[PDB]
RNA sequence: GGCGAUACCAGCGAAACACGCCCUUGGCAGCGUC
Protein backbone atom coordinates (compact mmCIF):
# COMPACT_ATOMS: atom_id res chain seq x y z
CA UNK A 1 0.00 0.00 0.00
CA UNK A 2 2.25 2.64 1.29
CA UNK A 3 5.05 3.61 -1.28
CA UNK A 4 7.90 6.16 -1.79
CA UNK A 5 9.51 6.11 -4.83
CA UNK A 6 13.06 8.11 -4.95
CA UNK A 7 14.04 9.47 -8.53
CA UNK A 8 16.81 12.13 -10.08
CA UNK A 9 20.08 10.58 -8.81
CA UNK A 10 22.88 10.70 -11.11
CA UNK A 11 26.83 11.58 -11.89
CA UNK A 12 27.32 15.47 -11.54
CA UNK A 13 30.68 17.21 -11.69
CA UNK A 14 32.18 18.87 -7.98
CA UNK A 15 29.89 22.76 -7.97
CA UNK A 16 27.23 20.91 -9.76
CA UNK A 17 23.56 20.87 -9.32
CA UNK A 18 20.64 17.82 -9.17
CA UNK A 19 16.77 17.81 -7.99
CA UNK A 20 15.87 14.55 -6.97
CA UNK A 21 11.95 13.62 -6.06
CA UNK A 22 10.13 11.34 -3.80
CA UNK A 23 6.82 10.50 -5.46
CA UNK A 24 4.18 8.91 -2.72
CA UNK A 25 1.66 6.42 -2.85
CA UNK A 26 -1.14 5.20 -0.64
CA UNK A 27 -0.73 7.79 1.65
CA UNK A 28 -1.46 11.66 1.34
CA UNK A 29 2.13 13.61 2.11
CA UNK A 30 0.17 16.20 3.09
CA UNK A 31 -1.05 15.00 6.48
CA UNK A 32 2.96 13.76 7.10
CA UNK A 33 6.58 15.04 7.59
CA UNK A 34 8.74 13.91 5.10
CA UNK A 35 12.42 13.28 5.94
CA UNK A 36 15.43 13.06 3.90
CA UNK A 37 18.26 10.70 4.67
CA UNK A 38 21.59 9.67 2.87
CA UNK A 39 24.00 6.82 3.07
CA UNK A 40 27.70 6.91 1.50
CA UNK A 41 29.06 3.54 0.65
CA UNK A 42 29.22 1.43 3.20
CA UNK A 43 28.67 3.82 5.81
CA UNK A 44 25.75 4.89 7.86
CA UNK A 45 22.40 6.56 7.74
CA UNK A 46 22.71 10.52 8.12
CA UNK A 47 19.59 12.67 8.51
CA UNK A 48 19.36 15.72 5.49
CA UNK A 49 16.72 17.69 5.84
CA UNK A 50 12.90 17.44 6.77
CA UNK A 51 9.50 19.41 6.02
CA UNK A 52 6.21 19.42 8.20
CA UNK A 53 3.22 19.27 7.94
CA UNK A 54 0.72 22.49 7.49
CA UNK A 55 2.80 24.52 8.12
CA UNK A 56 5.61 23.35 5.67
CA UNK A 57 8.04 24.13 8.09
CA UNK A 58 11.90 23.39 6.59
CA UNK A 59 14.57 21.90 8.81
CA UNK A 60 18.54 21.13 7.91
CA UNK A 61 21.50 19.28 9.19
CA UNK A 62 24.30 21.61 9.35
CA UNK A 63 26.54 20.08 6.97
CA UNK A 64 23.60 20.82 3.93
CA UNK A 65 22.34 24.11 5.02
CA UNK A 66 22.22 26.63 2.67
CA UNK A 67 22.72 24.72 -0.25
CA UNK A 68 20.23 21.68 -0.64
CA UNK A 69 16.41 22.51 -0.14
CA UNK A 70 13.60 20.43 0.69
CA UNK A 71 10.22 21.46 -0.43
CA UNK A 72 6.99 18.87 -1.28
CA UNK A 73 4.05 19.73 -3.66
CA UNK A 74 0.60 18.37 -1.91
CA UNK A 75 -1.18 18.73 -5.52
CA UNK A 76 1.60 16.24 -6.94
CA UNK A 77 1.95 13.53 -3.38
CA UNK A 78 5.51 14.66 -4.06
CA UNK A 79 8.43 15.74 -2.09
CA UNK A 80 11.80 17.10 -3.72
CA UNK A 81 15.19 17.96 -2.52
CA UNK A 82 17.20 20.68 -5.02
CA UNK A 83 21.27 20.13 -3.84
CA UNK A 84 23.16 22.79 -5.26
CA UNK A 85 26.90 23.40 -4.30
CA UNK A 86 27.68 19.83 -4.78
CA UNK A 87 30.81 18.10 -3.50
CA UNK A 88 32.64 14.71 -3.52
CA UNK A 89 31.37 13.86 0.15
CA UNK A 90 27.61 14.32 -0.94
CA UNK A 91 28.18 11.41 -2.63
CA UNK A 92 25.45 8.93 -1.26
CA UNK A 93 22.64 6.72 -1.71
CA UNK A 94 19.27 9.00 -0.76
CA UNK A 95 16.44 7.91 0.89
CA UNK A 96 13.01 9.51 1.72
CA UNK A 97 10.88 8.33 4.50
CA UNK A 98 7.51 8.79 5.67
CA UNK A 99 7.92 9.96 10.03
CA UNK A 100 4.59 7.98 10.74
CA UNK A 101 1.53 8.53 12.80
CA UNK A 102 2.31 10.41 16.00
CA UNK A 103 -0.34 8.03 17.71
CA UNK A 104 0.74 4.92 15.98
CA UNK A 105 4.47 5.07 16.43
CA UNK A 106 5.89 8.82 17.64
CA UNK A 107 8.00 10.42 15.55
CA UNK A 108 9.13 6.90 14.08
CA UNK A 109 10.03 6.48 10.23
CA UNK A 110 7.56 3.82 9.50
CA UNK A 111 8.40 3.90 5.74
CA UNK A 112 11.32 4.31 3.39
CA UNK A 113 12.07 4.20 -0.06
CA UNK A 114 14.36 2.42 -1.39
CA UNK A 115 16.99 5.15 -2.27
CA UNK A 116 18.64 6.95 -5.54
CA UNK A 117 22.35 7.37 -5.68
CA UNK A 118 24.47 10.47 -6.36
CA UNK A 119 27.54 10.34 -7.26
CA UNK A 120 29.50 13.46 -7.22
CA UNK A 121 33.32 12.96 -9.28
CA UNK A 122 35.47 15.08 -11.48
CA UNK A 123 36.07 11.46 -13.48
CA UNK A 124 34.19 10.91 -16.15
CA UNK A 125 31.91 7.75 -16.92
CA UNK A 126 33.38 4.79 -18.28
CA UNK A 127 32.66 1.53 -19.92
CA UNK A 128 33.84 -2.04 -18.40
CA UNK A 129 36.18 -4.53 -20.01
CA UNK A 130 35.06 -8.06 -19.80
CA UNK A 131 37.76 -10.88 -19.49
CA UNK A 132 36.52 -14.70 -18.46
CA UNK A 133 38.39 -16.08 -15.59
CA UNK A 134 38.48 -19.72 -16.81
CA UNK A 135 37.29 -22.74 -15.40
CA UNK A 136 39.80 -24.11 -12.67
CA UNK A 137 39.85 -27.75 -13.29
CA UNK A 138 39.44 -30.11 -16.22
CA UNK A 139 35.93 -31.51 -17.45
CA UNK A 140 37.49 -34.74 -16.21
CA UNK A 141 38.70 -34.33 -12.83
CA UNK A 142 35.15 -35.75 -10.75
CA UNK A 143 34.71 -32.40 -8.73
CA UNK A 144 33.92 -28.78 -8.11
CA UNK A 145 35.39 -26.33 -10.98
CA UNK A 146 35.26 -22.45 -10.13
CA UNK A 147 34.90 -19.98 -13.24
CA UNK A 148 33.85 -16.48 -13.57
CA UNK A 149 34.49 -13.25 -14.82
CA UNK A 150 36.67 -10.03 -14.22
CA UNK A 151 35.01 -6.74 -15.25
CA UNK A 152 37.57 -3.85 -14.94
CA UNK A 153 38.11 -0.22 -15.62
CA UNK A 154 34.29 1.34 -15.07
CA UNK A 155 33.04 4.55 -13.82
CA UNK A 156 30.86 5.18 -11.71
CA UNK A 157 29.14 2.72 -9.63
CA UNK A 158 27.20 0.49 -10.57
CA UNK A 159 27.29 -2.29 -13.05
CA UNK A 160 25.31 -5.46 -12.63
CA UNK A 161 26.61 -8.79 -13.33
CA UNK A 162 24.50 -12.02 -13.94
CA UNK A 163 24.90 -15.89 -15.12
CA UNK A 164 23.56 -17.32 -18.43
CA UNK A 165 20.52 -14.61 -18.23
CA UNK A 166 19.87 -14.94 -14.73
CA UNK A 167 19.38 -19.02 -14.65
CA UNK A 168 22.33 -19.31 -12.80
CA UNK A 169 22.39 -18.11 -8.96
CA UNK A 170 23.34 -20.69 -6.96
CA UNK A 171 26.60 -20.20 -5.87
CA UNK A 172 27.81 -17.34 -7.53
CA UNK A 173 29.76 -14.28 -5.49
CA UNK A 174 29.62 -11.41 -7.31
CA UNK A 175 32.35 -9.26 -5.57
CA UNK A 176 31.71 -5.40 -4.13
CA UNK A 177 34.05 -3.30 -6.17
CA UNK A 178 37.36 -1.81 -5.34
CA UNK A 179 38.96 1.30 -6.77
CA UNK A 180 42.03 0.91 -8.45
CA UNK A 181 44.81 3.30 -8.09
CA UNK A 182 43.34 5.16 -11.65
CA UNK A 183 40.42 6.08 -10.12
CA UNK A 184 38.40 3.34 -11.28
CA UNK A 185 36.44 0.31 -10.66
CA UNK A 186 36.84 -3.29 -10.85
CA UNK A 187 35.16 -6.89 -9.59
CA UNK A 188 35.10 -10.33 -9.96
CA UNK A 189 32.16 -12.62 -10.48
CA UNK A 190 32.47 -16.09 -9.72
CA UNK A 191 30.69 -19.42 -10.22
CA UNK A 192 31.27 -22.98 -8.91
CA UNK A 193 29.62 -25.77 -10.83
CA UNK A 194 30.49 -29.41 -11.04
CA UNK A 195 33.22 -29.94 -13.41
CA UNK A 196 31.11 -32.44 -15.46
CA UNK A 197 29.06 -29.58 -16.92
CA UNK A 198 32.01 -28.04 -18.41
CA UNK A 199 31.40 -28.35 -21.68
CA UNK A 200 27.84 -29.99 -21.65
CA UNK A 201 27.02 -26.59 -20.09
CA UNK A 202 27.18 -22.94 -21.63
CA UNK A 203 28.71 -20.20 -18.83
CA UNK A 204 28.07 -16.96 -20.00
CA UNK A 205 28.19 -13.72 -17.40
CA UNK A 206 26.10 -11.07 -18.90
CA UNK A 207 27.50 -7.54 -17.51
CA UNK A 208 25.88 -4.04 -17.48
CA UNK A 209 26.58 -0.62 -17.22
CA UNK A 210 23.97 1.54 -17.73
CA UNK A 211 25.66 4.90 -16.69
CA UNK A 212 27.60 4.52 -19.84
CA UNK A 213 25.35 2.31 -21.80
CA UNK A 214 27.07 -0.56 -22.04
CA UNK A 215 26.26 -4.50 -22.52
CA UNK A 216 28.63 -7.13 -22.60
CA UNK A 217 28.02 -10.77 -22.50
CA UNK A 218 30.95 -13.29 -22.35
CA UNK A 219 31.29 -16.88 -23.02
CA UNK A 220 33.71 -18.26 -21.00
CA UNK A 221 35.22 -21.38 -21.95
CA UNK A 222 37.49 -24.50 -20.73
CA UNK A 223 41.07 -23.11 -21.84
CA UNK B 1 23.97 18.82 17.51
CA UNK B 2 22.70 16.21 19.62
CA UNK B 3 25.00 13.42 19.19
CA UNK B 4 24.47 9.91 19.50
CA UNK B 5 27.27 7.74 20.46
CA UNK B 6 26.26 4.39 19.50
CA UNK B 7 28.43 1.09 21.24
CA UNK B 8 29.80 -1.46 19.79
CA UNK B 9 30.45 -0.28 16.75
CA UNK B 10 30.07 -4.31 15.08
CA UNK B 11 29.06 -7.63 17.09
CA UNK B 12 29.62 -11.41 15.97
CA UNK B 13 26.80 -13.18 17.94
CA UNK B 14 26.12 -16.98 17.57
CA UNK B 15 22.06 -17.60 17.55
CA UNK B 16 20.25 -17.84 20.48
CA UNK B 17 22.54 -15.70 22.12
CA UNK B 18 21.01 -12.17 23.78
CA UNK B 19 22.79 -8.98 22.06
CA UNK B 20 22.64 -5.72 23.70
CA UNK B 21 22.75 -2.61 21.47
CA UNK B 22 23.55 0.68 23.47
CA UNK B 23 23.18 4.82 22.29
CA UNK B 24 23.70 7.39 24.53
CA UNK B 25 23.01 10.85 23.59
CA UNK B 26 24.86 13.59 24.60
CA UNK B 27 21.77 15.95 26.18
CA UNK B 28 18.65 15.11 27.12
CA UNK B 29 16.21 13.60 24.07
CA UNK B 30 13.43 12.71 26.27
CA UNK B 31 11.85 9.45 25.01
CA UNK B 32 12.41 10.78 21.64
CA UNK B 33 14.50 7.83 20.04
CA UNK B 34 13.96 5.15 17.43
CA UNK B 35 15.84 2.05 16.48
CA UNK B 36 16.24 0.88 13.48
CA UNK B 37 17.12 -2.45 11.31
CA UNK B 38 18.84 -2.28 8.02
CA UNK B 39 20.04 -5.25 6.01
CA UNK B 40 22.77 -5.31 3.61
CA UNK B 41 21.50 -3.65 0.13
CA UNK B 42 17.96 -3.31 1.31
CA UNK B 43 16.66 0.17 3.37
CA UNK B 44 16.16 0.16 6.99
CA UNK B 45 12.79 -0.64 8.70
CA UNK B 46 11.43 0.61 12.03
CA UNK B 47 11.96 -1.75 15.38
CA UNK B 48 11.39 0.94 18.10
CA UNK B 49 9.60 4.02 18.64
CA UNK B 50 9.83 6.44 21.35
CA UNK B 51 12.68 4.63 23.11
CA UNK B 52 10.47 1.44 24.66
CA UNK B 53 7.49 0.63 22.30
CA UNK B 54 7.47 -2.10 20.02
CA UNK B 55 6.61 -0.98 16.08
CA UNK B 56 3.51 -2.91 14.31
CA UNK B 57 4.74 -6.55 13.26
CA UNK B 58 7.95 -6.60 14.76
CA UNK B 59 8.92 -9.83 16.91
CA UNK B 60 8.54 -9.56 20.42
CA UNK B 61 12.54 -10.59 20.65
CA UNK B 62 13.24 -6.87 20.20
CA UNK B 63 12.45 -4.61 23.03
CA UNK B 64 14.37 -1.30 23.96
CA UNK B 65 14.78 0.97 27.34
CA UNK B 66 15.66 3.99 28.14
CA UNK B 67 17.84 4.86 31.39
CA UNK B 68 18.22 8.81 31.37
CA UNK B 69 19.99 9.63 28.14
CA UNK B 70 21.39 5.84 27.73
CA UNK B 71 18.77 4.09 25.56
CA UNK B 72 19.19 0.14 25.19
CA UNK B 73 18.42 -2.07 22.14
CA UNK B 74 18.17 -6.08 23.39
CA UNK B 75 17.14 -9.23 21.02
CA UNK B 76 16.07 -11.61 23.91
CA UNK B 77 17.61 -14.28 21.71
CA UNK B 78 19.39 -14.02 18.05
CA UNK B 79 17.53 -15.74 15.14
CA UNK B 80 19.72 -16.23 11.89
CA UNK B 81 17.50 -13.92 9.99
CA UNK B 82 19.01 -11.07 12.56
CA UNK B 83 21.81 -10.57 11.06
CA UNK B 84 21.98 -6.44 9.84
CA UNK B 85 23.30 -3.29 11.10
CA UNK B 86 20.81 -1.24 13.68
CA UNK B 87 20.77 2.52 13.85
CA UNK B 88 19.20 4.44 17.37
CA UNK B 89 17.69 7.61 15.74
CA UNK B 90 16.92 10.80 18.32
CA UNK B 91 13.35 13.09 16.59
CA UNK B 92 13.90 15.36 20.03
CA UNK B 93 15.30 18.57 18.40
CA UNK B 94 16.44 19.56 14.39
CA UNK B 95 18.58 18.83 13.87
CA UNK B 96 17.83 15.08 14.02
CA UNK B 97 20.71 12.80 14.23
CA UNK B 98 21.62 9.14 13.76
CA UNK B 99 24.26 6.90 15.89
CA UNK B 100 26.81 5.28 13.82
CA UNK B 101 25.33 1.78 13.38
CA UNK B 102 25.87 -1.69 15.14
CA UNK B 103 27.09 -4.25 12.56
CA UNK B 104 25.75 -7.46 13.92
CA UNK B 105 26.65 -10.88 12.30
CA UNK B 106 26.39 -14.44 12.60
CA UNK B 107 29.16 -16.37 14.78
CA UNK B 108 29.46 -19.79 13.43
CA UNK B 109 32.65 -22.62 13.45
CA UNK B 110 35.30 -22.45 12.02
CA UNK B 111 35.52 -23.02 7.93
CA UNK B 112 38.54 -23.23 5.96
CA UNK B 113 38.36 -21.85 2.23
CA UNK B 114 38.54 -23.39 -0.47
CA UNK B 115 41.45 -21.72 -2.59
CA UNK B 116 41.56 -21.37 -6.58
CA UNK B 117 43.69 -19.44 -9.02
CA UNK B 118 42.91 -17.72 -12.44
CA UNK B 119 45.46 -16.55 -14.97
CA UNK B 120 45.13 -13.94 -16.93
CA UNK B 121 42.74 -13.86 -20.12
CA UNK B 122 44.80 -14.03 -24.13
CA UNK B 123 42.59 -11.35 -24.68
CA UNK B 124 43.44 -9.16 -21.65
CA UNK B 125 47.38 -9.58 -21.96
CA UNK B 126 47.26 -8.21 -25.30
CA UNK B 127 45.84 -4.89 -24.07
CA UNK B 128 48.99 -4.49 -22.47
CA UNK B 129 47.99 -5.90 -18.39
CA UNK B 130 48.14 -8.94 -16.86
CA UNK B 131 45.53 -9.55 -13.91
CA UNK B 132 45.81 -12.90 -11.98
CA UNK B 133 42.76 -13.61 -9.79
CA UNK B 134 42.62 -15.92 -6.60
CA UNK B 135 39.90 -16.69 -4.80
CA UNK B 136 39.06 -18.12 -1.22
CA UNK B 137 35.67 -19.51 -1.45
CA UNK B 138 33.23 -20.01 1.91
CA UNK B 139 35.73 -19.96 4.76
CA UNK B 140 34.70 -18.43 8.54
CA UNK B 141 36.02 -16.19 10.12
CA UNK B 142 36.56 -13.36 7.81
CA UNK B 143 40.12 -13.01 9.12
CA UNK B 144 42.81 -14.35 6.13
CA UNK B 145 45.99 -13.96 4.73
CA UNK B 146 46.80 -13.53 1.22
CA UNK B 147 50.30 -13.57 0.13
CA UNK B 148 51.32 -13.88 -3.55
CA UNK B 149 54.64 -15.24 -4.77
CA UNK B 150 56.33 -14.70 -8.34
CA UNK B 151 58.95 -17.08 -8.76
CA UNK B 152 59.27 -17.35 -5.18
CA UNK B 153 59.49 -13.74 -4.53
CA UNK B 154 56.93 -12.16 -2.03
CA UNK B 155 54.75 -9.83 -3.56
CA UNK B 156 53.89 -6.22 -2.31
CA UNK B 157 51.70 -3.38 -3.14
CA UNK B 158 50.25 -4.53 -6.18
CA UNK B 159 47.22 -6.52 -5.16
CA UNK B 160 44.01 -5.73 -3.94
CA UNK B 161 41.27 -7.40 -1.90
CA UNK B 162 37.49 -7.80 -1.96
CA UNK B 163 35.34 -9.80 0.28
CA UNK B 164 31.83 -10.49 0.48
CA UNK B 165 29.24 -9.90 3.25
CA UNK B 166 28.15 -13.03 5.01
CA UNK B 167 26.18 -15.79 3.19
CA UNK B 168 22.63 -15.82 4.90
CA UNK B 169 22.38 -19.57 4.35
CA UNK B 170 26.28 -20.78 5.11
CA UNK B 171 27.31 -17.71 7.53
CA UNK B 172 30.76 -17.27 5.28
CA UNK B 173 32.44 -15.46 3.58
CA UNK B 174 34.52 -15.24 0.24
CA UNK B 175 37.29 -12.98 -1.16
CA UNK B 176 38.92 -12.60 -4.45
CA UNK B 177 42.68 -11.24 -4.47
CA UNK B 178 43.53 -9.35 -7.41
CA UNK B 179 47.51 -9.26 -8.89
CA UNK B 180 47.98 -6.73 -11.78
CA UNK B 181 51.05 -6.48 -13.31
CA UNK B 182 52.12 -5.08 -16.85
CA UNK B 183 52.28 -7.32 -19.89
CA UNK B 184 55.97 -7.09 -20.05
CA UNK B 185 56.21 -7.80 -15.97
CA UNK B 186 53.97 -10.79 -16.35
CA UNK B 187 56.11 -12.25 -19.35
CA UNK B 188 59.28 -12.42 -17.28
CA UNK B 189 58.29 -14.96 -14.65
CA UNK B 190 56.84 -18.12 -15.05
CA UNK B 191 55.84 -19.01 -11.41
CA UNK B 192 52.52 -17.77 -10.07
CA UNK B 193 51.29 -18.66 -6.68
CA UNK B 194 49.02 -17.46 -4.03
CA UNK B 195 49.51 -18.76 -0.36
CA UNK B 196 46.38 -18.56 2.10
CA UNK B 197 46.99 -18.73 5.34
CA UNK B 198 43.67 -19.40 7.55
CA UNK B 199 42.75 -20.42 11.48
CA UNK B 200 40.88 -23.81 9.64
CA UNK B 201 44.07 -24.77 7.65
CA UNK B 202 46.71 -26.45 9.64
CA UNK B 203 49.40 -24.84 7.55
CA UNK B 204 49.43 -22.26 4.43
CA UNK B 205 47.48 -23.71 1.24
CA UNK B 206 49.41 -22.90 -2.05
CA UNK B 207 47.80 -22.91 -5.61
CA UNK B 208 49.96 -21.94 -8.64
CA UNK B 209 50.00 -22.15 -12.45
CA UNK B 210 53.43 -22.51 -14.69
CA UNK B 211 53.01 -19.54 -17.54
CA UNK B 212 52.59 -20.91 -20.57
CA UNK B 213 52.69 -24.66 -19.51
C1' G C 1 10.35 16.25 56.29
C1' G C 2 7.82 21.56 56.09
C1' C C 3 7.36 26.07 53.39
C1' G C 4 8.44 29.51 49.26
C1' A C 5 9.38 31.22 44.46
C1' U C 6 10.64 28.92 40.11
C1' A C 7 12.84 26.14 35.66
C1' C C 8 11.39 22.13 32.04
C1' C C 9 8.38 17.41 30.34
C1' A C 10 2.54 16.50 28.90
C1' G C 11 -4.07 15.92 26.21
C1' C C 12 -6.37 16.10 21.14
C1' G C 13 -6.99 17.77 16.00
C1' A C 14 -3.61 13.02 9.97
C1' A C 15 -0.13 18.00 13.83
C1' A C 16 7.86 18.28 17.09
C1' C C 17 7.24 24.47 14.47
C1' A C 18 3.12 27.40 13.04
C1' C C 19 -2.45 27.04 13.38
C1' G C 20 -7.10 25.35 16.18
C1' C C 21 -9.23 22.89 20.54
C1' C C 22 -8.74 21.36 25.59
C1' C C 23 -6.47 22.44 30.51
C1' U C 24 -5.24 24.94 35.48
C1' U C 25 -4.37 19.54 37.08
C1' G C 26 -0.54 15.90 37.02
C1' G C 27 5.05 14.90 36.87
C1' C C 28 10.27 14.50 37.66
C1' A C 29 14.18 17.85 39.10
C1' G C 30 17.06 21.52 41.20
C1' C C 31 17.11 26.19 44.00
C1' G C 32 15.88 29.23 48.30
C1' U C 33 14.63 28.56 53.22
C1' C C 34 13.49 26.30 58.26
K1 LIG D 1 1.61 12.21 10.32
K1 LIG E 1 13.70 25.68 3.10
Amino acid sequence: EVQLVESGGGLVQPGGSLRLSCAASGFYISYSSIHWVRQAPGKGLEWVASISPYSGSTYYADSVKGRFTISADTSKNTAYLQMNSLRAEDTAVYYCARQGYRRRSGRGFDYWGQGTLVTVSSASTKGPSVFPLAPSSKSTSGGTAALGCLVKDYFPEPVTVSWNSGALTSGVHTFPAVLQSSGLYSLSSVVTVPSSSLGTQTYICNVNHKPSNTKVDKKVEPK
Amino acid sequence: DIQMTQSPSSLSASVGDRVTITCRASQSVSSAVAWYQQKPGKAPKLLIYSASSLYSGVPSRFSGSRSGTDFTLTISSLQPEDFATYYCQQSYSFPNTFGQGTKVEIKRTVAAPSVFIFPPSDEQLKSGTASVVCLLNNFYPREAKVQWKVDNALQSGNSQESVTEQDSKDSTYSLSSTLTLSKADYEKHKVYACEVTHQGLSSPVTKSFNRGE
